[PDB]
Order: C-alpha cells, then structure tokens, then sequence
C-alpha cells in the first residue's frame, strides 16, 4: 500500500545503501539490543555482544529480506510468506517488537546517509517498514 | 541513569545545536506522522513538507522544545518535576495523547543520529533512549 | 486481509446485530466519550450528553459506514475512499483513537450479543475493525 | 484516581456479580485474539486452536489467580504501585512481558464483564473500569 513517491523515495534511498546492507542490518541489530535490551530475549542462544559474528549473519539476514523486499514492492506479502510464518507462528514474535527493530533501522540509516535522509524520504521508509512489519505478523 | 551514563549523555549534549535540532525534530514529526499537524493549526503553512521544514514558527516552537529537552538534561533524576507544568499544558489543555511524546523522542534521537553520525554511537544512543522514555513519562504523568 | 473464515464471523456478527445497528452506534460513541475523555476534542460542535441528537445520529452515520464495509469486505479501500480522506487528511484522527472506537464497538456486541460473542467471532471482529480503521488513516 | 461516587460504584457491582470464571475467559480470549501472547505460556500446553485455549486446564487455573490479583487492586485502589511492585519486576525482569500487552489484558477483561453482565454494566460502569485497568496496567508497567 506504498503510494508511487514512497516506493520511489525507498528504492533511490536502498541503492544509496547499495553494498553496505548488510552493515546497516548489523549495526541497526545491536541499537535494537542495546536500547531495548527485552529484545534480546528472542535469541537466548546468541552472544550478542558487540562484534559477535552472530549479529553480523543475522544483520546480513535481516538486510538481505529488506532488499527482496525492496524489489517485491507490489506483492510484499508473497515475496515474505515464509518470513511472515516464521515470524508470527513459530517465534510469536510480540508486534511491538517490530517497531523498535523499524526505529533502529532509521537511526542506522540517518547516521549513514546524512545528505539522502530528507523529511520526506524519511517519512517514506517509516511507511515501508511498517509495511515490511505489517505482512510478518500478517498471521495475527 | 547511573552518574558515568549521566556524564557521558552530558559530554555529547554539549555538541548540540540548539538553533537547529530541535526545529528538525518537530518539522519531521508534522511530516512524518501528520495528525500532529492538527495541534498546529495557528502556525500557517504545513501543507507540504518543504512548507513545514522552512516554516518561522516550527523552527521557533522547535527551539523551545529543545531548550525543554536541555532543561531535562540537567534535572534527570527528577524529571516528573521538572515537566509538571508542560504536562498540564500538554495533556489538560491541548490533550495530546501521550504515544505521540514517545514519538517525537524517538524522532529526536533520528534528527541526533543524522546530525552526529559515528558519534551518535550505539551505546550513546542507548542512553538518550532512556532520557527521552522519561521526558515522555514524566508529560505523561497527569494522565 | 480478513480470512474467508473471519468473513464469515462478521457477516453472521452483523446479521446478529440486523436492526440495532444505528441504536449500538450510538451506544459505541457514548461509551467511548465516557472511558475516553480525549476524543471528546474531536467533536467540540456536539452537544455529548447522553441521548444527545448528535450522538445519535453521528453514531447511525458510523454503523452506516460499517454496514458498508460488511457489505464490501473484499474492497475496504475503495468502499471507504472518501471516509479515509475525511477522517486522515481533513480531521487529522490520532491513530490510537480508532483503537479506542474499536474496543468501544467490541464492549457494546459483546454486551448485546453475549451468546454470539465467542472467542473466535471476538477475534474475527478485532481484525475487521483493525482492517476498517487501517484504510480510514490509510493516508499516514 | 476514582472520585468517590466513582470507586463506591466498582465496588458495589464487584460485590454482587460472580466472577469465578471470568479471569480464566480473559485470559483464554487474550490467546485467541492476540496470539503472540501464547509465546508466554508454552508450559500450559495445547493452545493450538481456539477451542483447545478455551478448554485448557492451566488457562482456566491461570485466569483465577489473575482476577484474584485484580480483585487485591480493587482493594487498594490508592496505592496500586505498591500493590504491583513484586508482580511488576516479575512481569518486566523475569517474563519479559512488554507492557503493551498489559493494556490489552484490562481491555479483553472489560469485554469479558460486558459479556457477562448485560445492561447493568452501563457506559458509566464501564468507564469506572476502564480507569481501574488503566490503573492496573500503569503499575505493571512502572518498574520497565
Ligand atoms: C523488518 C523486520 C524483520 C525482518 C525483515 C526480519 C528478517 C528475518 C530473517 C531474514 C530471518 C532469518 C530467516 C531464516 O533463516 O529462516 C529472521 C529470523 C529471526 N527473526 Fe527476524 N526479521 C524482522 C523482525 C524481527 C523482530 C522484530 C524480531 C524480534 C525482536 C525478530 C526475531 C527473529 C528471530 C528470533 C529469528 C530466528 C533467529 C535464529 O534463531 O536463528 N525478527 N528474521
Ligand atoms: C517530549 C515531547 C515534548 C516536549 C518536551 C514539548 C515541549 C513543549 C514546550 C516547551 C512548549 C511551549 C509551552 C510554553 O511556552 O508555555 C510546548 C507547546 C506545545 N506543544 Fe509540545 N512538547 C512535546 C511534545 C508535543 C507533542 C507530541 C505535541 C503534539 C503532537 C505537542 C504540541 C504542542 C503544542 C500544540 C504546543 C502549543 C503551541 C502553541 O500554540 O503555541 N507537543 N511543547
Ligand atoms: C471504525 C472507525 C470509524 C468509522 C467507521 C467512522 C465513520 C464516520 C462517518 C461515517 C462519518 C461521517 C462522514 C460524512 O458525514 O460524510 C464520520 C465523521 C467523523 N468522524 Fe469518524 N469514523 C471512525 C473513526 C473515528 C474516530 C476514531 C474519530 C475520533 C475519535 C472520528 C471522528 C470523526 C469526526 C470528528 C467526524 C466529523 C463529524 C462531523 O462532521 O460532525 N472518527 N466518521
Ligand atoms: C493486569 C494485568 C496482569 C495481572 C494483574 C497479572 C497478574 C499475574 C499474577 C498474579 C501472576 C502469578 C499467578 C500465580 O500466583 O501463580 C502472573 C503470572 C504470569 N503472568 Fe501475568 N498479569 C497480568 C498481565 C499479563 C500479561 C499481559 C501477560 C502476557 C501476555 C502475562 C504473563 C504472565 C506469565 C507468563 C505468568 C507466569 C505463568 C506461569 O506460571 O508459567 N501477564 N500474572
């Protein structure tokens, strides 16, 4: 339910991300755990320590859904229906969950890209991950 | 907040602006979550974003909003008190629903990240999340 | 997107409901206005005492609209166009007070309705005004 | 806080009505409408359908003792921190419980009371409650 500027606005600032995806997915990972500490209770069999290489695969993980998801705009909840499973019925990951991982991304990607992080594109990928949060807990 | 927490959030609000980051914080609140908008009747054009981000009195209101933030920043270990009188304007008067304080926290420490880059570290961001849950808690209290 | 299951649930819920749509409307309203003193500020034009001509008859125009998305529940986002601008770009609704309204809907059917109002039919209900809600602040 | 008339109102209904059951009905429809909150009590077995969760033994035991600990609230409707210090830490350092879901519980037991005492749960009655579980939920939360 993007409209045509969001989509827009999303795909220019992911090719700005380009190759460090999956950097940003680590980085926003440990904001995520360090600011919301209860988050970390989904993954008792991680060291999440800074540096541990498990937040580096799953960050890789977590960017790498967000660019299918990216090249998939038009039909989200097919191009994640094993993520949304996976999500909702089997890790009955809590909703609010999303929101906290979602604002850690945006802190990520403003740190980053200063200059490509107007109001407006800002705005625009708050609405893109909502969505992207909306079709994994779609079961609910 | 411990003492060290308190001085290291302390050190790095020293670096901040208080001409500009407070006016970009409350420009990206209108335009990002836009019902905002509806207690900002009185501050003309907020009809497109470039309209909100320029608008004199969003800068001006963003200002004040920031120079309250600071204020908190000295006052941590009693911030209920420190609120009590932009609680009840808040939530007596304009009867702003408390979730949007939380919001415009979170989008303060994105304005604090663009604004800081690699300076704006995990840790450090950590500890502004903790300040600005209890700047929105303590608005929140006469609720 | 509602389940063929959920859609089920609700047409049978609002059957129940037939002829006291307009009257549980109204009921909605005052009970929200009651537990909610909040969103008395979205209607400062109204008199809001109870049996007030304008609660009764702003909660006919609100069973009205979900009578139509009962009617329509394979096309919310069209059915409701007009009612998404209103409520998102005119009047500018807090997202949390369709929760509210929600939950205020929800107490009414199950005061009414106590033999029909299982768990499954509670659910059902839950998602389709979550679902009506979603495309009247569709805009954010 | 309630006004008198207000807590003399929760207090006269929660007297009269019977409500044995109506925890374990809360706590079983707070499974089947939002169903990430299953991922907090795996040990209380089969909540694989609706009916299963309605009917589960350890979901109706559970329930009890909750609108018990509501029932102590009522009773000390001035100091409802106090009250929920100990279940709080418990809620927030031990079962990770986001407080959120808190608000979702007082909000499913409205309904459940709703459905059980008809007309004489009116709009007034009703907002009493409401401020009660917002009360409940808000002293939950405080030790997060
Ligand atoms: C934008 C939101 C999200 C995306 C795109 C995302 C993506 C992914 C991906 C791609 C996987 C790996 C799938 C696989 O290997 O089969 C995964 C697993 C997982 N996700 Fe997420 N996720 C999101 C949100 C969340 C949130 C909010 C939580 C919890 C706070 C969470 C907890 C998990 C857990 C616990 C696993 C399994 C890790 C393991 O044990 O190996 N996810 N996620
Ligand atoms: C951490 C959150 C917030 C802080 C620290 C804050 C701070 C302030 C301050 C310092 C004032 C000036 C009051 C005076 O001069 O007497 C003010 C006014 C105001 N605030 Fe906020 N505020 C916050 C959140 C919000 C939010 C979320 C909204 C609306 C969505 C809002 C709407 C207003 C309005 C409408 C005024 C009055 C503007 C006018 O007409 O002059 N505030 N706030
Ligand atoms: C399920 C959710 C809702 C539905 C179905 C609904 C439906 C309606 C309808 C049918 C109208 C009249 C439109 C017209 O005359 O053309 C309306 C107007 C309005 N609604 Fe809603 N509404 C919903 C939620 C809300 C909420 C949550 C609020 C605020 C708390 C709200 C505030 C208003 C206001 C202020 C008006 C204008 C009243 C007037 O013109 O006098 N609505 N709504
Ligand atoms: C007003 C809200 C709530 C109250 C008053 C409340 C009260 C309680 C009480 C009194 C117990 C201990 C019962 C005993 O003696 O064994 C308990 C345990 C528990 N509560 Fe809550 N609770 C609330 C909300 C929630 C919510 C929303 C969740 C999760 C979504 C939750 C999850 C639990 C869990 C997992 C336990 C431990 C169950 C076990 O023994 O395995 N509570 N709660």
């Amino acid at each position: 339910v993007l409209s045509a500027a969001d989509k827009g606005n999303v795909k220019a600032a992911w090719g700005k991300v380009g190759g460090h995806a999956a950097e940003y997915g680590a980085e926003a990972l440990e904001r995520m755990f360090l600011s919301f500490p209860t988050t970390k209770t989904y993954f008792p069999h991680f060291d999440l320590s800074h540096g541990s290489a498990q937040v580096k695969g799953h960050g890789a993980k977590v960017a790498a859904a967000l660019t299918k998801a990216v090249e998939h705009l038009d039909d989200l909840p097919g191009a994640l229906s094993e993520l949304s499973d996976l999500h909702a019925h089997k890790l009955r990951v809590d909703p609010v969950n999303f929101k906290l991982l979602s604002h850690s991304l945006l802190v990520t990607l403003a740190s980053h890209l200063p200059s490509d992080f107007t109001p407006a594109v800002h705005a625009s990928l708050d609405k893109f991950l909502a969505n992207v949060s909306t079709v994994l807990t779609s079961k609910y | 907040l411990t003492a060290e927490e308190k001085a290291a959030v302390t050190a790095f609000w020293g670096k901040v602006k208080v001409d500009e980051v407070g006016g970009e914080a409350l420009g990206r609140l209108l335009v990002v979550y836009p019902w905002t908008q509806r207690f900002f009747e009185s501050f003309g054009d907020l009809s497109t974003a470039d309209a909100v981000m320029n608008n004199p009195k969003v800068k001006a209101h963003g200002k004040k909003v920031l120079d309250s933030f600071s204020n908190g920043m000295k006052h941590l270990d009693d911030l209920k008190g420190t609120f009590a009188a932009l609680s009840e304007l808040h939530c007596d008067k304009l009867h702003v629903d408390p979730e949007n304080f939380k919001l415009l926290g979170n989008v303060l420490v994105v304005v604090l990240a663009r604004n800081f880059g690699k300076e704006f570290t995990p840790v450090l961001q950590a500890d502004f999340q903790k300040v600005v849950a209890g700047v929105a808690n303590a608005l929140a209290h006469r609720y």
